């Protein structure tokens, strides 16, 4: 028989930051794209193959499925593949953060040359329970300006000088800064070995003689594996997790993003469409990869080894490397110009009937409800009481009511039936101007079916939005479920915010014409009779 | 209110968010990222600018409590109901024995 | 699921049969309105648990359980044997362990057959 | 911002917790603790954007109801 | 499968070293069956 | 996909993977759990390592304790602050590990030891007796010898007692060794300052002269504490046998059985320089040479550098004037050599003349074997004949021409031995990848670019011995990580094959896997007799 | 037969609320422990009884009722298992498969550790005791010895189109015995 | 985690503005999905209507848990609080 399948609603509690090892871009990768350039344009339809945009990945296109996952470009999320490079070269993100692990580590033991019982008050220090990130911050650069104090090493008797960028991308060690009049044994063996290698060649290197350390990216990649593991700690690394390890911020595997990400424009439907140039790049460091594991072994090196590597660190530091606008599109909307109204009350805003029969809402079918739908679907998508689509209750699809469907449809109308119903007299309505300023730009309102197509609203609440009309568009929201429909008029709507929160003064009030109506009524001069009176008390409600 | 007068700037948003993507709604990107990947922030979600980017309900506002249903259902229906279990289990285990 | 105690109140054949008696009376019943996917163990176990009783025991159950306490076995066994009813044959020496012995002949005699056809 | 914009369902696991294609991890191969949920696209496309290059922003669960 | 570059020189079964391997397969078993196992 | 070549476990873990391999196949995996915090982080207290496993208890941890103190595996240290609050500190135990580690090899070196009594007690009893040493951890006589019912031969097992501690081995329980390296001396370095009264200040300080003398001439009665004591040995009973003392409990020394482990490779030296009969006096002028020999790093400079020229000068100087002034150890005449004459004594000279650093300075007539002038040898020899044996001739050819002088040029190693452009540069790049060729650029430009820059190769020390060693314990965790593969397919099989003390597939798994299972031992034998080199400096 | 006591949480939707609670929330856990057999338990096949319920809890998302319940749903397992009636369902020369009628039809016993004086033929006869031998649907009264749990295989993605273009398997609920007594084994062998 | 008693309650015993829309539109995606009411209504739609004439009439079977923050639940039921 079958087994009990047990769900529970979960929702996130954290984002843990990491980088990734060389285990996980492997493990979560699909295919190695393993030296290929040309892209596969065999012609039949010039198709796509390994190395590249492949069916291994994911799809850009209607046809050509992906078949690790059975579906179109709408229904696939995506997939990586993994890039392993000969020469795990240097990260161009993780330079600072090399710089300063490289500032704390001896470069012979390859441990750190803080002092046994000082790394024990600031590790005490790290593990307060209340530390703020401004804190730890000023904590690790106390580690890192004590840490350039001690000259020596406490398990080693080398000397570390100073670290820095070659003033590129170029990591330098200036040793021997420290050094003085007191000549180092290790000294005496710099003097002897760069005075033979000058009696060798007494011609071309005596003018360069300030060149004492470099550190090579594959020559740090094997010493940052030499750490005791309890030294990261005080480092900032956390090494409690397998994804710790400083050994982990050098390139040995490029994640290939998938081909859904890399956007395939659609300025086509034109024979021989492009791409952009993401792949291209993807193509370019495969090539000068392949190329290097090729030449390693066959011949003229030394100088193409090292120009074509430092190209490649070049080409991996471009691949990703090179605006607070406004970003979201929103559903069921609509901008139209605004209109003069005073006859609509102050907390409705008039709604003209041609935008008002495509702005739907979903309403599910209840008890107090039948003996209305059924109307409604039976007046159809043209007439305005009406609608448009309708979801069944066992999900069959999303009919609309267009395409036949008649008077049988609203028969039967199961009570779990989702109907998409004409805006009408009475709905929630939010109403917006967009360059909103404070907090009274967008309002929630009631709908109105008029003629002419405008959105005519009353003249006591154009005072916050600053609306000084003559032509100027807004925009109108519809929420779509029950529960943001009563957010927007409860606390949100018109009659619950008459006043300014800047102040507390009634920034929504009456306005320019109605203030002369009434300095003219309440005119001293002015005295009334019965068949006036009654026309003005019956020309106000 | 952390002891020091810092105001709001690219070195003044660090007072205390922890929040990256709160952090990262700045110009001058692709610095803040990568330190918070290296140092492995926690980066417990709690601030509104990083519950509108995964799509949480933000906990001020009208989400600063829950509303629950109350069950109304007595302790006389929630009894351990028995009538003649254990009694033959019982008698004939610690006799003599 | 988590589970919290597995092996909890270990119950008998006849209890489980009475409480599937009493869980098709809150409804419409299973053999009386003969002539939502669950009615399909409700009345299979109750069909093929009555395979024995063929060709109903509250204070004669009752008299069961304090003979049973009247002399002392192993645990669950007295369990087995209230429920399986070995009565027509020599089956008491099938449950209870190997060496057949315990007590004499025309004492298991005896004991197992009033006991198991009393009931 | 999320329902009426960029409404995409996903699955993310519990244990190392990255996300795969509606019935596997595509990390820890044998895939039983795939939770199901919904998420804004963009967030997606900036997970993914972050999982490109060398950033894991693991996604760290919890049930909403506990006591 | 990808280590193809060479193997070391401690590899044959020419060993004459097969007291050493008893002696650490017993004495991984008189700890495993000792009082400070501890196990899962 | 299809992950099988040791991927997901390839880089992820060195250096504490195999001390989480020592201990989950010998001390269950909880112990596991509470290793793998005091490496990874360091001091950690009894709380924090509740708040850190994240699923086990004060009872679980406090408890787990205990049993890696019984082997010790775990180092203590008590401390207190300005304000009381004197709490317990735990220290991961390498020493402990290296026991867990070797654990055969102590029982295969104790064995080939003894003299004329041969194959008739050395495999029934002692093979019992260091067993129950190693594996309990520290043993008193009274409560072991209760086991034997009717001890008929109850004095057999103290004549191989009372000569074993009195050459080696056994010793005093650890009563200091629990105490760490670093707070034995720091504790010893206060307790020599603050005791010292207000003088004159004589260049400010001047106290840090009388505390980088005297402090260290106990800490030398500290070091003095584990050796050969008469405390314990020689007790004289009256009317009776000369016996020790057997009430206080003891334990093994790991110091004197890694200087009789290094006499291996020191023979293995021997028989490359000379074929069969030098090479065995040598040996055996060796083998009696070993309880009061020098040791693998003293404790003075194994933490607490205070970063003085002059004690990094002279602590290797003054470690000659130990070497030349030994009670006995530099008497190596030629009758006390045969006694356990001028042919030897002809063998002698050619080992004299032999001019590799081995058995020199001798002035006065008497001979002695130098040890600090032969471990840059002893280390050397052994890396040279790897990248020969493993990776080719023609790389310890173009790795040892670095060496031949300093820093070797490009167009002068063409010039030796081999042409140019078709397999220097290869093989030079996988020198490169091995850490055995350290390139070094200078430039032509302004910004040190890479066509207008020329290379210098030369070999730095310490970068290769380090990464080589790193090499070498990474594959001992491979070696016994492969071994709980076969674990988890034998679980069935192992566990039911108890109750004997034909189904012929079983012919083909159970004593198939056997061999499959020995082999790793044997090869991890060789894994540890190659490794040793790298850590006796 | 035993008295499991599990715990979970089960919603209620709104248009369930005009019933009690106690009905409802049987009603919602029998959609869950029908013939629905539990991992390492067995098969559950009613609820007897719910206790200390609290609060019902709910999200802003659905609007139904979550409530945490801790019932005591009677679950078919035996402890160990001696002896059970079951008949037998079609002759196979392997471990013979019988049925315990109305619940599963899953128990195999294997026939290496009964009697060693049988033999199978291809002549659709069944196994000869060392008199008469047994047939089709007739009570049999058998041993209970082995019972292993697998709960769930999971299936890859990419694995499910090699099944259903051409074309569950492993019982999740397996049972094994021995028959070893003299006589035991059918019903009218005795009498 | 702890729950505050009735007799140690003390937050406000009014309804903030904030709990009186969340409790109605919860109340009307209740009944929207067919719940029954306790109101005799007229006879219309839009349950958020009709939930209003169970607001005022303080009628809506739920409760308003209010959150401190270490976890001090203190149950607060609509009823008792006044508008
Ligand atoms: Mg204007
Ligand atoms: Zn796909
Ligand atoms: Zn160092
Ligand atoms: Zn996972």
């Amino acid at each position: 028989k079958e087994v009990v399948v047990s769900e529970t609603p979960k929702r996130i509690k954290g984002l843990e930051f990491s980088a990734l090892s060389a285990a996980d871009i492997v493990a979560q990768s699909e295919v190695e794209v393993s030296t290929r350039d040309l892209f596969d344009l065999e012609k039949d339809r010039a198709p796509k193959a390994n190395g590249a945009l492949d069916p291994k990945m994911g799809v850009s296109s209607s046809s050509l499925e992906c078949a690790t996952c059975h579906g179109n470009l709408a229904s696939c999320h995506g997939h990586f593949g993994h890039l392993k490079l000969a020469l795990p070269v240097f990260h161009i993100g993780y330079f600072k953060a090399t710089i300063q692990i490289l500032q704390g580590i001896c470069k012979n033991c390859s441990a750190i040359l803080l002092s046994e019982t000082d790394k024990r008050q600031f590790l005490h220090e790290l593990r307060r329970p209340g530390v703020d990130n401004l804190r730890r911050m000023g904590i690790l650069k106390k580690i890192l300006d004590q840490c350039k104090k001690q000259r020596r090493c406490l398990h080693c008797g080398a000397l570390n000088g100073v670290v820095k960028k070659a003033a590129a991308l170029k990591i330098i060690h200036d040793t021997f800064r420290w050094v003085g009049k007191k000549s180092a044994p290790e000294k005496d063996i710099w003097v002897g070995e760069w005075k033979e290698v000058l009696a060798h060649n007494p011609e071309l290197e005596r003018y360069v003689k300030r060149c004492m350390d470099d550190l090579n990216p594959l020559k740090t990649l094997n010493l940052f594996k030499q750490i005791k593991s309890a030294d990261c700690e005080l480092l900032g690394i956390d090494a409690t997790v397998p994804s710790g390890r400083p050994e982990t911020y050098i390139w040995r595997y490029l994640p290939a993003p998938p081909v859904c990400i890399r956007p395939s424009v659609m300025m086509q439907d034109s024979p021989a469409s492009n791409e952009d140039d993401l792949t291209v790049k993807l193509t370019e460091i495969v090539w000068t990869s392949s190329l290097i594991k090729a030449g390693l072994d066959k011949g003229i090196s030394i100088n193409n080894m090292m120009e074509h590597w430092d190209y490649l660190q070049l080409t991996v530091a471009m691949y990703i490397n090179s605006g607070n606008l406004s970003g979201k599109r929103v559903d069921f909307s609509g901008r139209t110009v605004i209109s003069p109204d005073p006859n609509l009350s102050i907390d409705e805003v008039a709604v003209p009937d041609r935008v008002a029969k495509v702005l739907t809402y979903p309403e599910k079918v209840t008890r107090y409800n039948r003996h209305k739908l059924q109307e409604l679907i039976v007046n159809g998508p043209n007439v305005h009481p009406g609608a448009n689509y309708l979801l069944k209750r066992n999900e069959d699809a999303r009919r609309n009511l267009r395409y036949g469907d008649r008077m049988k449809l609203a028969k039967n109308l199961q009570i779990g039936d989702v109907v998409e119903r004409h805006l009408e007299d009475g709905d929630v309505v939010l109403f917006n101007r967009q360059p909103s300023l404070h907090r009274l730009s967008i309002l929630s309102h009631y709908a109105k079916i008029r003629p002419w197509r405008t959105f005519r609203l009353n003249e006591c609440v154009c005072t916050p939005y600053n609306a000084d009309f003559d032509g100027d568009e807004m925009n109108l929201h519809v929420p779509q479920t029950e529960e943001a429909r009563a957010e927007a008029i409860n606390l949100m709507g018109v009659k619950n915010n008459l006043l300014t929160p800047k102040s507390g003064e009634p920034i929504i009030a009456a306005t320019q014409d109605f203030i002369t109506g009434s300095y003219l009524i309440s005119h001293k001069d002015s005295f009334y009779d019965r068949a006036t009176l009654t026309q003005l008390l019956s020309m106000m409600s | 209110y952390k002891g020091e007068v810092l105001g709001i700037t690219r070195f003044g948003l660090s007072k205390m968010r922890d929040s990256v993507l709160q952090l990262a709604s700045f110009e001058k990107t692709t610095d803040h990222l990568f330190d918070a990947a290296f140092y492995m922030k926690k980066d417990a979600v709690e601030g509104v600018s990083e519950c509108i980017i995964l799509g949480q309900t933000m906990s001020i506002g009208t989400g600063s409590f829950k509303v629950v249903k109350g069950t109304n259902i007595s302790e006389k229906d929630l009894v351990p109901k028995r009538c003649l279990f254990e009694s033959l289990s019982n008698e004939a285990a610690l006799k003599a024995n | 699921m988590k589970v919290l105690e597995e092996r909890n109140a270990f119950l008998s054949d006849y209890e489980v049969l009475k409480f599937l008696t009493d869980l098709e009376k809150k409804h419409l019943w299973d053999q009386k309105s003969l002539a939502p996917e669950l009615q399909g163990i409700t009345r299979n176990v109750v069909n093929y648990l009555s395979i024995n009783k063929n060709f109903m025991s509250d204070e004669s159950f009752a008299e069961l359980m304090t003979k049973l306490n009247s002399f002392k076995l192993f645990k669950a066994e007295k369990l087995q044997i209230v429920n399986q009813l070995p009565a027509n044959m020599v089956h008491l020496y099938s449950i209870v362990e190997e060496c057949d012995a315990r007590f004499d002949e025309k004492t298991i005699e005896e004991m197992l057959e009033i006991i198991s056809g009393y009931a | 911002l999320m329902i009426s914009s960029d409404a995409f369902e996903v699955d993310v696991c519990d244990k190392c917790g990255l996300m795969g294609y509606s019935g596997w991890c595509t990390t820890c191969k044998s895939a039983e603790n795939i939770i199901k949920m919904t998420i804004p696209y963009a967030a997606k496309l900036l997970f993914q954007e972050l999982l490109s290059m060398n950033i894991a922003p693991r996604l760290r669960l919890e049930d909403i109801f506990q006591q | 499968e990808f280590p193809s570059i060479p193997l070391p020189i401690n590899g044959p079964i020419t060993n004459k070293e097969r007291s050493l391997a008893v002696k650490y397969i017993n004495f991984g078993k008189t700890v495993k069956d000792g009082p400070f196992y501890t196990g899962s | 996909v299809m992950t099988i070549s040791s991927l997901e476990q390839r880089t992820l873990n060195p250096d504490l993977f195999l001390y989480k391999e020592l201990v989950k196949a010998h001390l269950g995996e909880r112990a596991a759990s509470v290793i793998g915090m005091l490496v990874a982080l360091g001091r950690l207290s009894v709380r924090e390592l509740v708040e850190k496993i994240d699923g086990m208890d004060v009872d679980s941890v406090k408890t787990t304790l205990v049993s890696l103190t019984q082997l010790r595996c775990v180092k203590y240290l008590q401390e207190t602050a300005i304000s009381g609050k004197k709490t317990t500190y735990y220290y991961y135990n390498e020493e402990g590990i290296h026991i867990l580690l070797y654990s055969g090899l102590i029982i295969d070196e104790i064995i080939t030891q003894m003299r004329v009594n041969d194959e008739e007690e050395h495999k029934q009893l002692v093979a019992e007796i260091v067993q129950n040493v190693i594996s309990l951890g520290s043993l008193t006589v009274e409560d072991y010898l209760s086991s034997v019912t009717s001890d008929s031969m109850k004095y057999t097992i103290s004549s191989l007692f009372v000569q074993l501690c009195e050459m080696g081995y056994l010793i005093q329980i650890s009563k200091l060794h629990y105490t760490p390296i670093e707070d034995l001396w720091q504790f010893l370095y206060e307790k020599h300052y603050k005791n010292i009264p207000r003088n004159s200040p004589l260049s400010d300080l001047k106290k840090r002269s009388q505390a980088k003398m005297n402090a260290k001439t106990d800490f030398a009665k500290i070091i003095n504490k584990p050796n050969e004591l008469s405390q314990i040995l020689t007790v004289d009973p009256k009317t009776s046998l000369r016996i020790v003392k057997p009430t206080v409990s003891l334990t093994i020394n790991l110091d004197r059985f890694m200087k009789g482990r290094r006499s291996k490779q020191l023979i293995n030296l021997a028989k490359t320089r000379v074929g069969s009969v030098t090479a065995q006096v040598y040996k055996i002028a060796l083998r009696l040479t070993e309880q009061k020999s020098p040791k693998i790093r003293d404790p003075l400079t194994q933490t607490g550098l205070l970063q003085d020229l002059e004690e990094a000068k002279s602590f290797q100087d003054e470690a000659e004037l130990v070497e030349e002034k030994t009670p006995g150890l530099t008497f190596n005449a030629i009758d006390l050599a045969r006694h356990l004459a001028s042919l030897i004594n002809s063998h002698l000279k050619i080992l004299a003349s032999s001019n590799f650093p081995f058995l020199n300075e001798t002035k006065p007539g008497v001979y002695y074997v130098p040890y600090s002038k032969l471990m840059p040898v002893l280390k050397s020899s052994v890396y040279e004949y790897v990248i020969a044996s493993t990776l080719g001739p023609s790389a310890m050819r173009l790795s040892r021409c670095i060496r031949d002088n300093k820093l070797v040029s490009e167009k002068i190693i063409n010039s030796t031995a081999l042409m140019k452009e078709k397999d220097i540069r290869s093989t030079l790049a996988s020198l490169i990848r091995y850490n055995s060729v350290e390139i070094q650029e200078v430039p032509r430009t302004a910004d040190r670019s890479a066509s207008r820059a020329v290379f210098l190769f030369r070999c730095k020390e310490t970068h290769s011995y380090n990464f080589m060693r790193q090499n070498l314990e990474w594959n001992m965790a491979n070696l016994l990580f492969k071994k709980e593969k076969l674990k988890q397919e034998n679980s069935t099989l192992l566990k039911k094959a108890n109750r004997d003390d034909l189904l012929p597939s079983e012919l083909n798994q159970l004593k198939m896997v056997n061999e499959r299972e020995l082999n790793v031992f044997a090869r991890l034998s060789r894994l540890l007799s190659l490794w040793e080199v790298f850590q006796m400096a | 037969f035993i008295l499991s006591k599990i715990a979970d949480l089960v919603r209620i939707p709104p248009d369930q609320f005009h019933r009690d609670t106690i009905s409802a929330i049987t009603h919602q856990l029998n959609n869950k422990f029908a013939n629905k057999i539990i991992p390492n338990v067995g098969l559950c096949i009613t609820i007897y009884d719910l206790l200390t319920v609290e609060e019902g809890q709910l999200k802003p998302g659905d609007g139904s009722s979550y409530i945490n319940v801790t019932f005591r749903a009677v679950v078919f397992k035996p402890f160990l298992g001696e002896i059970v009636t079951g008949w037998i369902s079609k002759c196979t020369a392997e471990g013979i498969k019988v049925s315990l009628l109305g619940i599963f039809d899953d128990i195999f016993i294997p026939q290496n550790m009964l009697f060693e004086g049988c033999y199978y033929t291809p002549e659709e006869s069944a196994w000869i005791w060392p008199k008469l031998y047994f047939d089709v649907n007739e009570k049999i009264r058998f041993r209970i010895e082995r019972e292993v749990f697998v709960d769930v295989k999971p299936k890859s993605p990419k694995e499910r189109e090699l099944e259903e273009r051409a074309q569950e398997k492993p019982p999740a609920y397996a049972l094994l015995g021995s028959c070893q007594t003299d006589g035991m084994g059918l019903v009218s062998w005795w009498e | 985690e702890k729950a505050i008693p009735k007799d140690q309650r003390a937050t406000t015993p009014y309804m903030t503005k904030y709990e009186r829309a969340r409790i109605l539109g919860t109340r009307a995606l209740q009944i929207s999905m067919n719940a029954p009411v306790f109101v005799d209504l007229e006879g219309e739609t839009d349950p958020l209507r009709i939930a209003m004439k169970e607001l005022a009439e303080k009628k809506i079977p739920l409760v308003i848990r209010r959150y401190l923050p270490d976890g001090s639940f203190e149950d607060w039921s609509v009823e008792e609080l006044i508008v």
